[PDB]
């Protein structure tokens, strides 16, 4: 499990970072930071050793760290490193990723 | 036929006052004989006439943020978009693309609507002070 600045998430658990919030449309025209809800689109940065439901050795997470992905729009977790926001979601909660 | 029959018949039927006779014949020149002329008390102490042309309705800009002259307190734009809604505009989707037009050809718009709910009168007011587009509501 690769992890982070000081952190490991245990199980099955996916520690991401949501990405910044659109401030101004194509033309220029900006929006007030109380519209725009939250951002579901987030960079793995640290993914847990795996889990434990199948019997013998520990099956990894389908994420590494470094993916674009889709949050859902609940379920996160809020964890604060080195004063900066993060989000520790499950495994199978993740909704996709961006392949590119 | 002539406007001075008319004056005369406004003078006859105000006790024989020739001014309130000529401002009616005055008013009715400028506004037709078929005109909507109205009467109201003035605080002053002479009769006065005032003509309202184009279109003018006693509705106010919401917020006072979007003057831009300050000699009256009022806001001038010359050659402006107009954006009419029947329903109120709240959404951010349902102003924005009418913003972007207006600011790809750099021309004022009014909306006038119902009323401009919390999001776009603050995404509104943003716009106006900090970029400094030309916009009321």
């Amino acid at each position: 499990g690769q992890a982070f600045r000081k952190f490991l998430p245990l199980f099955d658990r996916v520690l991401v970072e949501r990405s910044a919030a659109e401030t101004v449309t194509k033309g220029g025209i900006m929006l007030p930071e109380k519209s725009q809800g939250k951002v579901l689109q987030a960079t793995v940065v640290a993914v847990g050793s795996g889990s434990k439901g199948k019997g013998g050795e520990i099956q990894p997470v389908s994420v590494k760290v470094g993916d674009k992905v889709l949050l859902p729009e609940y379920g996160g977790t809020k964890v604060v490193l080195d004063d900066k926001d993060y989000f520790l979601f499950r495994d199978g909660d993740i909704l996709g990723k961006y392949v590119d | 036929t002539t406007p001075e029959e008319i004056a005369q018949v406004a003078t006859i039927s105000a006790n024989g006052d020739k001014e309130i006779g000529n401002i009616i014949s005055d008013a009715m020149k400028k506004v037709g004989r078929k005109g909507v002329i109205t009467v109201k008390d003035g605080k002053t102490l002479n009769d006065e006439l005032e003509i309202i042309e184009g279109m003018k309705f006693d509705r106010g800009y919401i917020s006072p943020y979007f003057i831009n002259t300050s000699k009256g307190q009022k806001c001038e734009f010359q050659d402006a978009y107009v954006l009419l809604s029947e329903k109120k505009i709240s959404s951010i989707q349902s102003i924005v693309p009418a913003l972007e037009i207006a600011n790809a050809h750099r021309k004022p718009l009014v909306i006038i609507a119902e009323d401009v709910d919390g999001e776009a009168l603050s995404t509104l007011v943003l716009n106006r002070l900090k970029v400094g587009l030309q916009v009321v509501a």
